[PDB]
RNA sequence: CGUGAAAUUGUUGAAAGGGAAGGGCAUUUGAUCAGACAGGCCAGCAUCAGUUUUGGUGGCA
RNA sequence: ACUAAUCGAACCAUCUAGUAGCUGGUUCCUGCCGAAGUUUCCCUCAGGAUAGCAGAAGCUCGUAUCAGUUUUAUGAGGUA
RNA sequence: AAGCGUGUUACCUAUACUCUACCGUCAGGGUUGAUAUGAUGCCCUGACGAGUAGGCAGGCGUGGAGGUCAGUGACGAAGCCUAGACCGUAAGGUCGGGUCGAACGGCCUCUAGUGCAGAUCUUGGUGGUAGUAGCAAAUAUUCAAAUGAGAACUUUGAAG
RNA sequence: AAGCGUUCAUAGCGACAUUGCUUUUUGAUUCUUCGAUGUCGGCUCUUCCUAUCAUACCGAAGCAGAAUUCGGUAAGCGUUGGAUUGUUCACCCACUAAUAGGGAACGUGAGCUGGGUUUAGACCGUCGUGAGACAGGUUAGUUUUACCCUACUGAUGAAU
RNA sequence: AUUGCCGCGAAGCUACCAUCCGCUGGAUUAUGGCUGAACGCCUCUAAGUCAGAAUCCAUGCUAGAACGCGGUGAUUUCUUUGCUCCACACAAUAUAGAUGGAUACGAAUAAGGCGUCCUUGUGGCGUCGCUGAACCAUAGCAGGCUAGCAACGGUGCACUUGGCGGAAAGGCCUUGGGUGCUUGCUGGCGAAUUGCAAUGUCAUUUUGCGUGGGGAUAAAUCAUUUGUAUACGACUUAGA
């Protein structure tokens, strides 16, 4: 008989299968569309997840029992380093869907990406692309034609850049490699664009500005093998139930005489490929740069980075993007940021974001100082030794 | 009496060509079949679209992936049709299947071959003059088939450099018709056209 | 006989995916690769090309024990022997009938042919 | 510890194998096997007989 | 309730292969023939006896006596 | 229309119908002064063949008994194995090859504790399950030496 | 469609008749199960139906506005918290956009629970000479097994 | 003191008990319309057609076919002389089934193709179809040896010039000469006995093996290690 008391559904179905993920960085399904008049410029960019911090800033929200009055908001700082350019791939439109026609590659790699391409570095020869570097010998003809094939032919031209990840404080030293579509101009254009840029890094100012809504693709944190009860959020069962209560009840009605795909059932949690969109920048900064945690109402000369370093991370060296609120993943996990598919103007969005003040005391508890000379202006001299 | 019979699929019923080539691929006649998405079904294309959702709508109720697999191209849509027409679980109907292929457009290598017809199954012969008819194109588009621009696109394509092939070999096809008019009302001609030649 | 075994990165060399470590066989095995190999250079082979060219495992006769379940019951409680033996061997290194017809088409591709 | 079956099992060899397997009729392929030259095997044509099937044409009411 | 893991009458042996209109099983091949679930009676209604349907053995004769049929003639009937 | 009503032909195929053969059954016949010795024999002619319960008939197989083959057999009986062979519709029978070691058959008759897939069948043997469930109460073990083929588990010392 | 509806059969209704649909009611049957298909209700959880309570877009009104009512497409999305009762059912309180109706072996007991029925203890009332009876009340009353196959959820993986 | 108990307690996990984030296009239903006959009027409907729902299909999001696919990198000798390509030589292996040629406009069908001319068009005129029953090819020991005539064509084979073709291009078009054949025509010679028929063997696939001619000179896994991962596998890092 019927269910006798309704109630939604436990779970999303279209999130499905529940499994992990494939890869630990997260595949760009979507690319912005692409305005031929605007200039090339890259779709997406490839940061590292460090961490979390909040924020002070004025709220410009008219209507709003809290405008021009401050908030406080957490937000996702990512390590961004400029990304290498190292290969251009053409894409020819087909009615089976895109394909690949042809890639050509940078005459010189770096270490970072030619470990990519091994899984045992230390041992190997460390071989790849040395005859194919050679196509570049006389005047690169072999490498000029495979370029002109793009022009010709490629509806779709994308990037490959790989990070710098060297200049993180993470001990990979593999790099991650990418494809990035490159949108602006004509396809001849693009191939130019992107050959210009070989052995070329492009900045994170380049490709985003602070205000603008981004998304995020990356990979969720993994917690293994999951019971029911926190997997799906199915209801605990009550106290005097025999043979365990983290479960669901009934798994089905006797017909169908099966299972359903729908029924929530324990297995793999997290790690998960998702793509959360409508994340405002609120900094675009810079490495290179002395107070990238100070305002214009702070003036604090300190960096991002909070005291004691990012808690498992280290510091931020590099640029940086800070976003609104959090994003899929846990620290050092690899993340791709992308362009806004749509234009948004729900003003929420365009709505310019100006911080008043960011902390930077230690994540590595209830952390109340700062700066370490703040540190020293309140708790004074101490014992240890000079 | 060909090796491979290409079969332009534009303005076919798709049921009665469907028969058609399944008792030529049992047969053991290797059949390609092109413009898949110029195929025609007879009535509305509403009624097509009523029937499509319908069978969209059964699957297996506890795995939907083990179900009925509803392939939205137009080459499918034939290929499903011709299916059910093969029996396809025995090894002499995974023979006969292999012997056909169904495109979408006019690939290479079957730009530069022969395209015939079957009017057994052609749309303006069977069909009665004023009965609506549904276009396969249209109908894949309706229910989810992605690549009609992109087939729509290439067709244009390989329509102007056929028109240039064909504008060259009417022009050929004329030096030789006038020569073989000259040759005429010769002895050996005349001789010729006394046996039927 | 691996229903319900565990999964391993050391069955990878071999295809496969559950593989373990049974010492007592491997032990087992080992002394009678020793003896087999003491028979072959006393016999005055040559132990280089040594290979083993037959291993054979078959059931002893079992071994019975008893093992108490609940409500006052016995159940068997089995060893299951082997009998285990292997040899080592040394590696080492039409008329057609034609008829009348396929005679002379063969005579006739002959002196058509050189 | 005579012989030493079956169930069940190891090894070697052959073979087949997209949600069972096994079976019937028929034939292909592989493997394997019997007998006969004092007619054994497989066929072809002609003239007939029995039973049929499909054409051509003639004479009548 | 308990009376040795046994209790609305323990356990052991014998009478005892206790009786069962009820359940289960009932072991080679081929050939020919080939059913009944209906009549009457029965503490009869899951069973029997009885007649019928069936097989087998034949016997007395040798194309009759006949006949799930019609025709002709002649009855009878109270349903549509 | 490959839908509906209707009409016309052609065509497809049942273990049914026609003809022929072979098997069997039933029936009706033929055949003795050599039937060119099988008279429960041989031969001629016609028709017939579904089958549970059940009836009957002719056969096949097993243990033992009388008779016969002056049968087989340590130069290998019986038993067992054998995608080797042959006969019989079949029950079955026979032969070859391997194993084996001491007895056993054919025919005419006699006799029965005489033929198994089933009985939650009896006894015994054996699988899949499966190297699976498990070997988780009683707080707890550790270092070294000695012994020994082999020591988490024995001994001694130290320690907890 | 006789009437009601201020007049006006059909805005909304609708007598006398009459045609159906449904299988969440209950009867009727006794086909399946008695070498056993776990038995009421609730809990949990999924999905299906539409005869649509709410939400979308609409048509009609005895639709001025507001509030309503009748009707269409439509099951995409929701459809609650409680007092008493084992309850199914019900009833009241309250929130709500709404507190629509049903199916899935009267979905779901190797998922639970065990308040109910329906073992054995015991009390009462009526009945019975009595033993005892009661779809009458009351109280106490063991809820077993998954490691197999499939399905499902996740996880490896030969061959290219 | 089976974590003795108490206060605080980082890290990790975690809460509508915390915070962030949850897209925009098409086609439709009901319905309302347009043009408009049927039915000289009317009519949202018949042919055409507009708008239009929490509907549907896409965009977007998740997985990625473990028998769907593409692009790209490097591919093992001083190592029982290995690997790869090419060529020719023999072996083996098979065949979902060669047996003259898969012979290319597009579009309409109540219309078209071809040719011709002009005032280059939705043009004039002529002509065709009513099937490929076509066109092409096609004679020669399964196609031999050899002599000429006529023409300078046809066709094969390699070498070669240039151009085009990315949907799955892997093919199409050409240039130049060379080396063959030519049945366009006329000759001379050969064939027999496979016995009156027996596919009477002529094809294209795969893998070996040998020879001679170019070419290149790695990784992966286990073990160790990390913890962005994790029941185990798997994942993700590091290590001359
Ligand atoms: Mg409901
Ligand atoms: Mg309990
Ligand atoms: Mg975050
Ligand atoms: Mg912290
Ligand atoms: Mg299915
Ligand atoms: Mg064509
Ligand atoms: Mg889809
Ligand atoms: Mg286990
Ligand atoms: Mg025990
Ligand atoms: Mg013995
Ligand atoms: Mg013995
Ligand atoms: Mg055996
Ligand atoms: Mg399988
Ligand atoms: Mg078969
Ligand atoms: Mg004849
Ligand atoms: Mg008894
Ligand atoms: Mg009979
Ligand atoms: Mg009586
Ligand atoms: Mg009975
Ligand atoms: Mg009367
Ligand atoms: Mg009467
Ligand atoms: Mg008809
Ligand atoms: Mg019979
Ligand atoms: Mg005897
Ligand atoms: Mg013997
Ligand atoms: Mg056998
Ligand atoms: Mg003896
Ligand atoms: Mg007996
Ligand atoms: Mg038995
Ligand atoms: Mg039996
Ligand atoms: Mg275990
Ligand atoms: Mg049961
Ligand atoms: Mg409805
Ligand atoms: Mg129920
Ligand atoms: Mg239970
Ligand atoms: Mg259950
Ligand atoms: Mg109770
Ligand atoms: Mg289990
Ligand atoms: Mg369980
Ligand atoms: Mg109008
Ligand atoms: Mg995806
Ligand atoms: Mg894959």
């Amino acid at each position: 008989s019927h269910r006798k008391y309704e109630a939604p559904r436990h779970g999303h179905l279209g999130f499905l299968p529940r499994k992990r993920a494939a890869s630990i960085r997260a595949r760009v399904k979507a690319f912005p569309k692409d305005d031929r008049s605007k200039p090339v410029a890259l779709t997406s960019f490839l940061g590292y997840k460090a961490g979390m911090t909040t924020i002070v800033r004025d709220l410009d929200r008219p209507g709003s029992k809290f405008h021009k009055r401050e908030v406080v908001e957490a937000v996702t700082v990512v390590d961004t380093p400029p990304v290498v350019v190292v290969g251009v791939v053409g894409y020819v439109e087909t009615p089976r869907g895109l394909r690949s026609l042809t890639t050509v590659w940078a005459e010189h790699l770096s270490d970072e990406v030619k470990r990519r391409f091994y899984k045992n570095w230390y041992k190997s020869k460390k071989k790849a692309f040395t005859k194919y570097s050679a196509k570049y010998a006389q005047d690169g003809a072999g490498i000029e034609r495979e370029l002109a094939r793009i022009k010709k032919y490629a509806s779709v031209v994308r990037v490959l850049v790989h990070t710098q990840i060297r200049k993180t404080p993470l001990a990979q030293k593999k790099a991650h490699l990418a494809e990035i579509q490159l949108n602006g101009g004509s396809i001849s254009e693009k191939v130019d664009w992107a050959r210009e840029h070989f052995e070329k890094t492009v900045a994170v100012d380049s490709v985003f500005e602070q205000n603008e809504m981004i998304d995020a693709i990356a990979v969720t944190k993994g917690h293994g093998f999951e019971g029911v009860t926190h997997r799906w959020g199915t209801k605990k069962l009550p106290r005097k139930t025999h043979r365990g209560l983290r479960k669901v009840a009934c798994i089905g009605a006797w017909h169908p005489a099966h299972v359903m795909w729908s029924v929530a059932r324990a297995g793999q949690r997290g790690y998960h490929s998702r793509t959360s969109i409508n994340h405002k920048i609120y900094r675009v900064g810079k490495g290179d740069d002395e107070a990238n945690g100070a305002t214009s109402f702070d003036r604090t000369k300190k960096t991002i980075t909070p005291m004691g370093g990012f808690v498992h991370y280290g510091e931020i060296k590099n640029d940086f993007i800070m976003v609104k609120g959090c994003i899929p993943g846990n620290r050092k996990r690899i993340v791709t940021l992308r362009k806004s598919l749509y234009t948004n103007t729900s003003r929420k969005a365009l709505e310019e974001v100006s911080l008043k003040w960011i902390d930077t005391a230690s994540k590595f508890g209830k952390g109340r100082f700062q700066t370490p000379a703040e540190k020293h202006a309140f708790m004074g001299t101490l014992k240890k030794d000079l | 009496v060909e090796p491979v019979v290409v079969i332009d699929g534009k303005g076919h019923l798709v049921g009665r060509l469907a028969s058609v080539v399944a008792k030529q691929l049992l047969n053991g006649q290797k059949i390609v079949v092109v413009r898949a998405e110029e195929l025609n079904i007879s009535g509305e294309f509403f009624r097509n679209k009523l029937k499509y959702h319908d069978f969209l709508r059964k699957a297996t109720a506890f795995n939907k992936t083990r179900g009925p697999f509803h392939f939205r191209a137009p080459s499918r849509i034939f290929y499903k049709a011709l299916r059910g027409m093969v029996s396809h679980k025995t090894a002499r109907g995974k023979a006969a299947l292999e012997r056909l292929k169904v495109f979408e457009g006019i690939p290479p290598p079957y730009d530069k071959k022969k395209r015939v017809v079957v009017p057994q199954a052609l749309r303006v012969l069977r069909l009665k003059p004023g009965r609506k008819y549904t276009t396969l194109g249209k109908l894949s588009t309706s229910v989810g088939w992605k690549y009609e621009d992109v087939v729509a696109k290439l067709e244009a394509k390989r329509k102007v450099s056929s028109a240039e092939y064909y504008a060259k070999k009417r022009a050929f096809t004329k030096k030789v018709a006038s020569a073989n008019a000259t040759a005429a009302e010769s002895d050996v001609a005349k001789q010729l056209a006394a046996l039927g030649y | 006989f691996n229903s319900s075994i565990g999964r391993t990165a050391q069955g990878k060399e071999f295809g496969v995916t559950k593989a373990r470590w049974p010492a007592k066989s491997v032990k087992f095995v080992q002394g009678l690769l020793q003896n087999a190999a003491a028979n072959a250079e006393a016999k005055g082979l040559d132990a280089t090309k040594l290979y083993v060219s037959h291993i054979q495992v078959n059931q002893a006769p079992k071994q019975r024990r008893r093992t108490y379940r609940a409500h006052g019951r016995i159940n068997k409680y089995e060893s299951s022997p082997s009998h285990i033996e292997l040899v080592v061997t040394e590696k080492e290194e039409k008329v057609v009938r034609l008829t009348s017809r396929q005679r002379g088409r063969i005579a006739a591709q002959k002196r058509i042919a050189a």
